[PDB]
C-alpha cells in the first residue's frame, strides 16, 4: 500500500513549488511532472534517469541547493528554467527515496557532495531501478496531479 | 401407422396437388396456434427445382430448403421419384418446436435425381411477393389446415411468419 | 458418523472462472466474484453442487439415479443427499513476478497467505480422522509453514526477493529445509504475511469492462456497460466432499468421481469462462 | 469433363473393388503428401449401411460419412445406384484443404435408398481396431497412392490420420 | 463428450489489431491492449464472440436462425448460447530480428514463450476429454517443444545467435528439426524462456501516439493527445470454439465455420485495425 | 461483400514526407519517422485518415455531409464511420 | 498378446505362490519410483476368503479388494478355477494413475466356488501390525520388485502407503 505517499508528493511539491522561484521554471517543472512519468513506465527508470541528470546541471552550487532543499526549507534553484526543472525532478525522485529508506540519506548527501561518489549512488540507483519504479509510480502521478492542478498552464 | 409428406413452400404454386391424405387421423407435425407456424422442417443439402418442383440433393451442407411435415400420402401416382425415409422424429431438424414427437415417422420428400448433365450451383431464395404469401395460404394454408381463416383471427400473423420463415435455396436452372 | 468418508480435492482454473454473486453498486465492479469472508475469491458449496451434478447429469445419463440420490433429487425431495461438498477454499492464486537478482528467473508464482492455509488446515484436521482419508504429509507441510506465520515465506529457495503483480516489493526467505512441493508445479509457491498477501491477491484478480454493441452500426448501446471480476487461469481451489456410508456412495465414489477430470463451474460459460480441473488428492500426494 | 469417384472409408471390409481408375487422369483430389491425409470430403445428412456400406441419406444434419475423392468412374457395372452429380467445386465439404479444385466435377456416390420399412438411427463410429487401418491402407491407397509404400517410410503418421480422422455414422441393422 | 464440435483455429493479424479494455487508474493517457493473467496481450472470448457474431449475422443473412441458436439469441434470449468461445491465446508474435550468420538472413522471427505454449496444452487437454476432438498430432508437437523448457530453442532452423527487436541477445539452440512447422510460414519460430519472452514480446507490441488536430488552423486541440497499444501484423492467436449438439451446431459448424475466413476484432477499424484470419487447426496442421 | 467498395491506391510522395511518430528518450533523432512493424517506413492509418479527411473537408464544403457519413463526424459521433483506410505499406523507396 | 494376473495384499500369507514368470515381457503398469505405489487396480463387489484369500464375487458394491496387477503367468496350475477375462485397460478401475495402458489386456483373478452354506458377511479389513507388512514385502516385493532395495532405500514410504493405501473387505469364513 502506497497512501502515505500522496501526504509525501504533497510535501515534496511544496518544496519545489518554493524553491522555484521563476514562473515560467514553474511552468518548465510542470511539463517535466507530466512528461517524465509517462517516460519512466514507458522506457524504464535507468533511461530516464540518466536523461533528466544529463538534463539537470548538476554542477556544485546546483547540487548544495538540492542539499539546502533536502534541509533549509528556504533554499532556491536557479540557472535556466529547462535545467531548474529537471533539477527539481531530480529532488522530487531524491525525496522519495530519501524518505522511504530505498537509499540512506547520508549516502545521498555525501554523493551530492562528492564526485567520485556521483557514480556510486547512479550504480546504487541502477541496481535498485525495478523497486523503484515499482515502488514510486503512486508518488509520481501524485506529483503529476499537483503540477496540473497548482502551476498554471502556460 | 404414421405417415408425413414434407410440403415444400417455395414461390412457386406447383404442390398444391401430390397431398391425397390431408388430414389421415386429426393430427399434423406443422402447426398454426395464435402465435405462429410450429415445427417448420428443414432439409439440408437439397435445393428446389421449380421446374418439376422437387428437391435435388446437393452435397453443400448450406443448402436448405424449409417447408411443412403433413400427414398425408403423395398420390399413389409417386414411389419412384419420392424419397421415402422412416426416422425417429428426433432426427428430424425442426425450427419453432412447440411440442414433441412420435419418435417414429414415415417420411415422403419430393426428390429428383441429380442429373449429372448442368452444374448444380443454387442460389437463396426468399418469400416475397406477397400475392404468393396470399396464394401459399390458399394452396397450402388453407386446404391442408381446414381451419386457417375459420378460427385463426390473426391470419397477418402467419403471413408475417411465412414472410420470415420459409427460404430455400433454387437451382434456376 | 453419517460422514463416513471424505475427498478432498484441488480445483484448478483452466479457463477463467466467475462463479458470480450479488450484482450491487458498492464494489466499482458490476459482477463480483464470490466474496469468503475475508474478501478471498471462494465458491460456495451450492455452487459446486449444483455446477458438478449438472455436469454428471449429461456426462452420465445412466447413473442418473446414484446422481439423484447421492447429490440430492430435485423433482423427489424427501431424502437428505448422501453427499455435500464444503465451501471451495482458495489455495492459490498465480501471481506476476519481478525476480531480482535470483536464481532461477521466474514471470509467474502461486501466492499464498496464512488465513488461506489456516483455513485448509481446518478442513484438512476435520477429515483426517476417518480412517481412509490420511494424507499426512500434506497437512504436515502446512504445519511446517504455518509455524513460519508472520514472514514472506518462499518454498522453492532462491528468491529472496521479488515485485509481485508490478507494484509489490516483498523479501522472502527460505523454510530451513526443502518442504517438498505441495502441488506438482513447477513453479514456487509464496506464503505472504496476510496484510500484504490480500494486497496482491486482489491485484491477481482480472477485473474486466465489457459492452454491448448495437449490430448496425458499431456504436454502443445506452446503458450497456459493465464491470465483471474473473478468477484467473492457473488459480487454485480447495474443498472437499464428504458422503454418507449408503451403497450409491460408494459406486458414486468408485465410477463417478474416478473419470471425472474436467468440469464447467460458474457463470459465462459462452464467454470461455469455468472450465476446472478436479485433482482428487488420493492419487496425487 | 473430370470424373471424381468417392471413396467412403469405414472400418467394414465391403471396399474390395468397385473402381476402375487407378490413375487414368492426372491427378488427384484427396492426396497424401508428408502432412497426413489432405482435401478430405465429407457429407453430411448420409449414413453408412456397414453391411455392404453404401451412404445412406437421411435428413439429419448431424449424421456425416467422411472419405476421400479419387480421380475415376466406378467399375464400368455401375450408373443404376451411385449418386452421379456435378457441382461447382465450392459447394464441397472438404477438409484439410490445401489445393483449389477444377470448377466443376462428377461426382459419384454409393447410394441406397432410405427403405421405410424400417425406422434409420444412426451411430456414431469411428476407426480403431490397428488391424483395420493396417488392412485399409493396403486395401485402398497402395492400390490408389502408388506413392505409399513408394514415398512414405512415414506410414505411421498417414495410419494415425486414418485413426483420428475418419470418424462416420452407421445404422445399426 | 459434453461438447458436440471442438475447433481450435489460429488468429492470425492482418492488419495491426486493438482490442481494448480501456484506460488503467494510473495511465489515463493510454488505451492499452487487452492482457492476459501473466502479462502477455490477449483477446477475451467475449470481444471474440460478440466481433464474430457480429461477423456472422450479416455475411449470412439467411442463416441467422442457426447464428441466433449456436452463438445466443440477442432480441429476447429464451435460452444459453450453445457454443462458447476460449480467450485468444497469445500464440506467436513477430520480431525484427538481425541474425548474425547462417544461412540467408531473416528480418523478422516469430516468438513464442513456453509459458503460452502450456496454456495452449492446457486448453487442448481439457477440450480432448470434453470432446471426441483428439489434437495429437498438435499435442505431440507441443509436447516436443516443452520438452526442452530450459534453453531458448528455434524451430527447423539454426540460427545458433540472434538479436531480437534490436535489444536482446539470444542464444538459441536448434531442437532436432524433426519436428515439422506449426504455423507453417516460411519463417522460423523461437521458443523463448519466458524471462526474456516476456521483455521481447512487450518490444514487439506497438505503442502509437495520437493526436487530434484543430481543422481551421492545423494545430493539436487542447487535450488531443493520447496514447494507444496495437498488436503488430502477423501476431498469431490460439482459441477454440465449441459447440453442443443441436442439428443448428452441426449446421454452424459445416456450413458457416467452413466460409469464415477474415472478420474484424476489436476497436479503431477506421483506422484499419482488426483485420483477422482464422486458420481452423483441423486444416492448417 | 463486408464493404462495398476497396479502393487500393498508391501514395506518391511529390515532395520530402514526414510523419512523426513521437519522442522517447532512448530515440537518437528528435524527430523519427513512423515505422512498420518490422522497421520499414510506413504512415498509420490514423495520420492518412486525419490528413485526407481534413483536405477532404475544406476541398469539397459541399458534399461535407458525405464525408462526415463515410469518414465519421467531428463533433458528436452518433455512429461509426463507414469507411476504412488501411496502414500505407511501403512499396518501394528510390535508391 | 500381453498379459497380466492380479495379485491381492492381505494381512494374510499364503499369497507369494500365486506366479510363474517373474517380468516375462517388458511391461509392468503397477510401478514404484520415489513417491509411492503407481497403478494398483482395486475391484469391487469382491470378498476376500483370507484363509486362502481368494476373492469371493459377492454383489456388494462397497466391498472391494485393492491389489497390484503383474505381468506372469498364474501358477500355471490354474485357469480351470481363476477367474480369466481380458478387458480393454480403460474399463479398469485402478487408482494412482500414472501413464496409460495397452488399451486391452487378459487379467488372471484368484477365484472359488462362492460356498452358499455360509452367510457371506464381509467386515472391512486393513492392514497394521506392520510386521504383517514388513514380512510380506520381502515375500511378494521382492519376487515382484527386485528393484526394491536397489533402487528403493526409502522403505518406510512404501510401508506408511501400504499402511492405509490398501484395504479389503474379508469374511471372515
Amino acid at each position: 500500500l502506497y497512501e502515505e505517499d500522496y501526504k509525501l508528493a504533497l510535501e515534496a511539491f511544496k518544496k519545489v513549488f518554493n524553491a522555484l522561484t521563476h514562473y515560467g521554471a514553474k511552468q518548465a517543472f510542470r511539463s517535466r511532472a507530466r512528461d517524465l512519468v509517462e517516460e519512466i513506465y514507458n522506457s524504464g527508470f535507468i533511461p530516464t534517469f540518466f536523461y533528466i541528470i544529463s538534463k539537470a546541471e548538476l554542477n556544485s552550487d546546483s547540487l548544495d541547493s538540492l542539499i539546502s532543499l533536502f534541509s533549509s526549507d528556504n533554499a532556491i534553484l536557479r540557472g535556466s528554467d529547462e535545467n531548474v526543472s529537471y533539477s527539481a525532478y531530480l529532488f522530487i525522485i531524491l525525496y522519495y527515496l530519501i524518505k522511504r529508506g530505498i537509499i540512506e540519506q547520508k549516502f545521498l548527501i555525501q554523493a551530492l557532495r562528492c564526485e567520485k561518489t556521483r557514480l556510486d549512488l547512479i550504480d546504487k540507483l541502477y541496481n535498485l531501478a525495478p523497486i523503484i519504479s515499482a515502488k514510486i509510480r503512486t508518488y509520481l502521478l501524485a506529483i503529476k496531479r499537483l503540477s496540473e492542478a497548482l502551476i498554471e498552464a502556460r | 401407422s404414421t405417415q408425413r409428406e414434407y410440403v415444400f413452400i417455395p414461390i412457386t404454386n406447383s404442390i398444391t396437388i401430390d397431398v391425397k391424405i390431408t388430414i389421415g387421423g386429426s393430427d399434423h407435425i406443422t402447426n398454426i396456434d395464435e402465435r405462429g407456424i410450429h415445427n417448420v422442417l428443414v432439409i439440408t443439402g437439397y435445393a428446389v427445382d421449380e421446374k418439376n418442383g422437387r428437391l435435388v440433393p446437393t452435397l453443400d451442407p448450406c443448402d436448405y430448403v424449409k417447408g411443412i411435415l403433413v400427414a398425408g400420402t403423395p398420390q399413389q401416382a409417386q414411389s419412384n421419384d419420392f424419397l421415402t425415409l422412416k426416422l425417429p422424429a428426433n432426427k428430424l431438424y425442426l425450427i419453432r418446436k412447440k411440442g414433441n414427437i412420435s419418435d417414429d415417422l414415415k417420411i415422403y420428400i419430393p426428390y429428383s435425381s441429380p442429373d449429372a448433365r448442368n452444374s448444380m450451383k443454387t442460389k437463396p431464395v426468399s418469400i416475397s411477393d406477397d400475392t404468393i404469401v396470399n396464394n401459399i395460404i390458399k394452396e397450402v394454408f388453407d386446404k391442408i389446415y381446414n381451419i386457417t381463416q375459420k378460427e385463426k383471427v390473426k391470419i397477418e400473423k402467419v403471413k408475417e411468419d411465412i414472410k420470415e420463415l420459409f427460404s430455400y435455396y433454387a437451382l434456376e436452372q | 458418523p453419517y460422514y463416513a468418508f471424505a475427498e478432498p480435492f484441488f480445483i484448478h482454473a483452466i479457463t477463467h472462472l466467475h462463479v458470480g454473486s450479488g450484482s450491487s453498486v458498492e464494489e466499482e465492479i458490476a459482477l463480483p466474484f464470490q466474496r469468503d469472508e475475508l474478501g478471498y475469491p471462494t465458491i460456495y458449496a451450492s455452487s459446486l453442487k449444483g455446477a458438478i451434478k449438472s455436469f454428471l447429469l449429461k456426462e452420465f445419463p445412466d447413473k442418473r439415479d446414484v446422481i439423484y440420490k447421492v447429490l440430492g433429487e430435485d423433482e423427489n425431495p424427501e431424502e437428505a443427499s448422501l453427499g455435500t461438498f464444503l465451501d471451495a477454499i482458495l489455495f492459490a492464486i498465480p501471481s506476476r513476478i519481478i525476480e531480482i537478482d535470483s536464481a532461477k528467473p521466474y514471470v509467474w508464482v502461486y501466492v499464498t497467505t496464512y488465513e488461506l492455509l489456516k483455513k485448509v488446515k481446518l478442513y484438512l484436521d476435520s477429515i483426517s480422522q476417518l480412517s481412509n482419508a490420511s494424507f499426512s504429509n500434506l497437512k504436515n507441510k502446512i504445519d511446517t509453514i504455518l509455524a513460519k506465520e508472520g514472514k514472506n515465506i518462499t518454498l522453492d529457495s532462491d528468491l529472496k526477493s521479488a515485485i509481485l503483480n508490478e507494484d509489490f516489493y516483498v523479501e522472502l526467505e527460505a523454510l530451513n529445509n526443502k518442504i517438498p512441493s505441495i502441488i506438482n508445479a513447477g513453479v514456487p509457491l509464496l506464503v505472504l504475511e496476510d496484510s500484504i498477501g490480500r494486497e496482491v491477491i486482489n491485484r491477481s484478480l482480472i477485473r474486466v469492462r465489457r459492452i454491448r454493441i448495437d449490430r448496425d452500426k458499431k456504436v454502443v448501446e445506452t446503458g450497456g456497460l459493465w464491470s465483471e471480476e474473473y478468477v484467473p487461469m492457473k488459480t487454485i481451489f480447495f474443498s472437499v466432499l464428504l458422503g454418507k456410508e449408503s451403497k450409491e456412495s460408494a459406486i458414486f465414489a468408485s465410477c463417478i468421481l474416478r473419470n471425472l477430470r474436467y468440469v464447467i463451474l460458474g457463470g459465462k460459460e459462452t464467454i470461455g469462462k469455468g472450465i476446472v480441473e478436479l485433482r482428487w488428492v488420493k492419487d496425487v500426494i
